[PDB]
DNA sequence: ATCGGATGTATATATCTGACACGTGCCTGGAGACTAGGGAGTAATCCCCTTGGCGGTTAAAACGCGGGGGACAGCGCGTACGTGCGTTTAAGCGGTGCTAGAGCTGTCTACGACCAATTGAGCGGCCTCGGCACCGGGATTCTCGAT
DNA sequence: ATCGAGAATCCCGGTGCCGAGGCCGCTCAATTGGTCGTAGACAGCTCTAGCACCGCTTAAACGCACGTACGCGCTGTCCCCCGCGTTTTAACCGCCAAGGGGATTACTCCCTAGTCTCCAGGCACGTGTCAGATATATACATCCGAT
């Protein structure tokens, strides 16, 4: 299912994910999109982190949404 | 003076002096008090009440009359001239006003 | 009421078009309570460090501003460690016409330069006036140290 | 119990008693409404400070020194009814 | 019940001790309590001010002599001023 | 036949008869509930002691008499002997009530 | 010529306008809106930061505040909407 | 030959002209010296400051412009266009100066 | 010693006066009663003005001393002080 | 409000209420003054000096220039029925009056 | 060097650079309006005093400035006044 | 210039009543003695500014003359207002009943005054550059004698 | 109804100057923190007088008719401010020079607020009686029509 999401860069890219999947399912296809690491990924929606202990179909999110990622530089 | 006799009596003066300073300390006038200002103040206050007493009382004996009444006091303030500006915004109750017909108004010959 | 409608306009248009570098958003159920996430400009010692703040809002909008904080402990001329704030828009030049958008960009503006006209604490403007490498040195080890 | 057109209750006979106190010998037609003007500004511009005089007491009934306040604050200080 | 003060008694010896004979109605009698307490109101605020301006902080005689000057007109400010040092000559010694 | 004194003479007896008592001309009933009325216009529900009512009364009595004083002595000026609204307004503006 | 709901609404209050007025900055808000910021916000203009505590004076004796043309016009155009506020 | 204004058209372009200015319209040295010659007589061998006297100048130049347009109000209500002293005298005792 | 100094306020100073004031004719007998009422004020402000410089033991007439004498005569003054 | 800042900007003013304050108490007007009052009174101060300022420039704007002058005041008070009232009795220097003329005495 | 006297020059000032940004004020201009504040300053301060004495109270709360403030001022002018001063202490208490 | 009605006003006498002048109990505010400290009087010094004078130049005041516009006096008109009388209306007075609200008293709790350390807001002094005063030439617009 | 000549007023451009706005050093007043005595906010009780109603007078208001005298418009006369040109006077600006007294500082002393104790001066309440208001009946001043 079609979903926006925009690094710190402020480029917007489409996946598609299905609201079962969880967070660590959204990364690992992010890998496989790009492959950015997800160790310095953090997912951000609605003020709150996304946690991968959750899925998305608990998180309540509606279609054509916007996430936040943010880069973690591991070292500095 | 003899520091003997109250000091109302001390000075001379009839309105009372410790009055007057209590009222002027705690009037909120000034942070002090000095101890000649009331005997002033209520020599002014017993002088200007005389005068006053004194045009009323010729007033309402020209009138045929022992008791005085806001009608003599308004004629006394009115007649007299210094009187007249010192208390030319006041409003005397039941005092009526003076005497006068315009000339132009009266009858023609 | 009718805040109920401002905040779901503001919601919508957060989402619809989310701001670059900031990401807001409800923490709570109910919608005054808000989170804000903001990453420090590139031309600035803030690199490798995110800052969280809460936001309640009023009961009435958008004449009243709504109440902010700083979650995490921030070295800077205009904000001290406490978590309070000397801003002018936000209480002295607050008008119905201001959105949180505008508050927040305002914000991560004011986190590329310090002011010191109007320095909340003393000390840390004057050592920030002083020379600005040493500042510099302390926030990089600060936002790096707290903030990661 | 609201009231209506008190004003026509200063009848023209009173006026005339009034003018005839001031000094006046001829009385035109027109005097009465003018007059009748003059008084009810008058009494407004008096009214609303003895209300707020008493107001701010958190009383609920005018009393004479606050009509005589406001008389004195207008400037037309009146005497006998006590201050 | 409470206790209201007024300047009654001494009113009515001032006017015995002018006119042995005539006597003073109660309207008259509250018409001279006020006028009593709004002159009283004037000279003691004009005093106060007068005594605010130099940067004092005390009402002497002097600040009293000099608001009568300023409010009553001019016989009558004389004739006040006379009775005013005499009272205060006599008290002070 | 039967004797009308000459118009104008009775107005001088009146004005010297009323200028020697003290009573208060305006009626005291009507005043009563006008003075109620605008003070039920500010705020409602009020209660008035008598003696504001009497105050209140003689107050403008006094303030009436004095302009009616004014606007005569305008009158005389214009050379006329009926004072008319015209002398009233000039009065009042001279006096500084409402410029 | 006959502008759409669209740009009606208040700029502020995003409703149908009800009781318009007109700032002198030609600048047009609804009635309660007015209210309410004139009793709690600064005094100024939300759109251009101008005073109008002048004119906002001037027009409150006379009761000048209320604008007939845009009032008619939007009472006229949407009765619905005025009605059911 | 010489070309003449009617009497009354330069009066109203000398009004126009004083009504936009605001310089003081007294000469300065016989102000003050007739100033200094009315205080003499309270209390001798006193100085003053310049100051006082600008200030003296600009309360009397006030005063009389005020007591001018009450009269001539007062001279218009009498169906005339001149002002003659009993104007400046209605005025004077309607405001109760001189009482 | 100085005397015989109201004529210093000339005919061309109450014509300019009073054209300000905006009258149109002015009579030939204005001029004698502007001076007399300008002297009683005169003598009215400078009296009081004086009494406030000599209950402060002075010797000058202070700019404050003639504006506080024209507020309590109800004639306030702004520009001097206050 | 929060603390840690200065009074003045507690309450978005501009005028100091530290002398405000420092004036009621030491002014003669009552033994007691309630913490309050200064904020109302430096409150209502400013909202008359800011009232006064707007007409002043407006009128100086008027006249082609960019320096208030007490002719701009004079012209700013006098024109506002209601300041008018407030400051009736008060002569502010230097100011002239309201060029006025009286309909009768114009030319035919 | 002189004693430090004291007038409202600079609040006047910061007044004046809200309403008008590009406004400059002359100095006789700025000693009228410092003497108008003074005086309206006096005037309420009066007012509240006497008002205070009136109900055999000692303190100058807020109300006595506000009813003070409603008695000196015209109509309009004391609803903006009274409006102004209370959402200033409203701001301040909180 | 009066004279006689006819009216209203001023004067003398009985009377009776409610407000004024006085007496009494008492309690709260005024008087007396003592102490501490800050406000004010007094002396000395500095320098700001107030008075006094001299010389030039020129805007302003003083004077005189022609005359046209306005102030003032007299006349005539009719319309509004004064004066008296009969009639309708509500103020004024008395008596009663009720309760909302003014006024007084007891608790105590939070607001405000006092005091010491201190640091930044705001005041005194300097300096500079731009808005405004001013001069010179020109375009625009009321004004009046003549049609 | 208008045309045109002479004069006052407004616009525009260039030049110069002084004072308004900004900056720096600094000294003192506002800030902060803590403590302590009391002002008034509140709950409760009393009891005063303000509000409402009802019935009976008769005093005041109301409508009307008749007459008359005063406002207002009009016309005529004369005289006095006004506009303008010429001459005389001192206002005004700049300059110099002295010293008078206003403003500040340091020192000392004595006047007053604060505290406690004691007592009598005046305040609320009650009471007797006479000053003045009211009713009744004469004496006289004054107005008006007409000789
Ligand atoms: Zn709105
Ligand atoms: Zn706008």
């Amino acid at each position: 299912m079609q979903i926006f999401v925009k690094t710190l860069t402020g480029k917007t890219i489409t996946l598609e994910v299905e609201p079962s999947d969880t967070i660590e399912n959204v990364k690992a296809k992010i890998q496989d999109k790009e492959g950015i690491p997800p160790d310095q990924q953090r997912l951000i929606f609605a003020g709150k982190q996304l946690e991968d202990g959750r899925t998305l179909s608990d998180y309540n999110i509606q279609k054509e949404s916007t996430l936040h990622l943010v880069l973690r530089l591991r070292g500095g | 003076s003899a520091k003997a006799c109250t000091r109302s009596s001390r000075a001379g003066l009839q309105f009372p002096v410790g009055r007057v300073h209590r009222l002027l300390r705690k009037g909120n006038y000034s942070e002090r008090v000095g101890a000649g200002a009331p005997v002033y103040l209520a020599a002014v206050l017993e002088y200007l009440t005389a005068e006053i007493l004194e045009l009323a009382g010729n007033a309402a004996r020209d009138n045929k009359k022992t008791r005085i009444i806001p009608r003599h006091l308004q004629l006394a303030i009115r007649n007299d001239e210094e009187l007249n500006k010192l208390l030319g915004r006041v409003t005397i109750a039941q005092g009526g006003v003076l005497p006068n017909i315009q000339a132009v108004l009266l009858p023609k010959k | 009421h009718m805040a109920l409608k401002r905040i779901n306009k503001e919601l919508s248009d957060l989402a619809r078009d989310p701001p670059a570098q900031i990401s807001a958003g409800p923490v709570g159920d109910d919608m005054f309570h808000w989170q804000a996430t903001i990453m420090g400009p590139n031309d600035s010692p803030y690199q490798g460090g995110v800052f969280f703040l809460t936001i309640h809002f009023p009961t009435d909008y958008p004449f009243k501003p709504p109440k902010v904080a700083f979650t995490t402990r921030i070295y800077h001329p205009n904000i001290n460690s406490n978590g309070s704030i000397c801003l002018d828009i936000l209480r002295s030049q607050w008008s119905p016409a201001l959105t949180i958008s505008k508050v927040l960009l305002s914000i991560a503006s004011l986190l590329d330069d310090p002011n010191p006209d109007d320095p909340k604490v003393p000390e840390i403007a004057r050592i920030y006036k002083t020379d600005r490498d040493k500042y510099n040195r302390i926030s990089r080890e600060w936002t790096q140290k707290y903030a990661m | 119990k609201v009231l209506r057109d008190n004003i026509q209750g200063i009848t023209k006979p009173a006026i005339r008693r009034l003018a005839r106190r001031g000094g006046v010998k001829r009385i035109s037609g027109l005097i009465y409404e003018e007059t009748r003007g003059v008084l009810k500004v008058f009494l407004e511009n008096v009214i609303r400070d003895a209300v707020t005089y008493t107001e701010h007491a958190k009383r609920k009934t005018v009393t004479a020194m606050d009509v005589v306040y406001a008389l004195k604050r207008q400037g037309r200080t009146l005497y006998g009814f006590g201050g | 019940r409470s206790r209201k003060e007024s300047y009654s008694i001494y009113v009515y010896k001032v006017l015995k001790q002018v006119h042995p004979d005539t006597g003073i109605s109660s309207k008259a009698m509250g018409i001279m309590n006020s006028f009593v307490n709004d002159i009283f109101e004037r000279i003691a605020g004009e005093a106060s001010r007068l005594a605010h301006y130099n940067k004092r902080s005390t009402i002497t005689s002097r600040e009293i002599q000099t608001a009568v000057r300023l409010l009553l007109p001019g016989e009558l400010a004389k004739h006040a001023v006379s009775e005013g040092t005499k009272a205060v000559t006599k008290y002070t010694s | 036949k039967p004797h009308r004194y000459r118009p104008g003479t009775v107005a001088l007896r009146e004005i010297r008869r009323y200028q020697k008592s003290t009573e208060l001309l305006i009626r005291k009933l009507p005043f009563q509930r006008l003075v109620r009325e605008i003070a039920q216009d500010f705020k409602t529900d009020l209660r008035f002691q008598s003696s504001a009512v009497m105050a209140l009364q003689e107050a403008c009595e006094a303030y009436l008499v004095g302009l009616f004083e004014d606007t005569n002595l305008c009158a005389i000026h214009a050379k006329r002997v009926t004072i008319m609204p015209k002398d009233i307004q000039l009065a009042r503006r001279i006096r500084g009530e409402r410029a | 010529a006959i502008p759409s709901l669209s740009e009606c609404q208040c700029g502020i209050c995003m409703e149908i306008l009800v009781e318009p007025v007109t700032l002198p900055c030609n600048h047009t808000l609804c009635k309660p809106c007015f209210q309410s910021t004139v009793e709690k916000a600064s005094l100024c203009c939300p759109f251009c930061r101008r005073r109008v505590s002048s004119w906002t004076r001037y027009h409150t004796r006379r009761n000048s505040l209320v604008n007939v043309e845009l009032w008619t016009i939007i009472q006229k155009h949407y009765p619905r909407e005025c009605k059911l506020r």
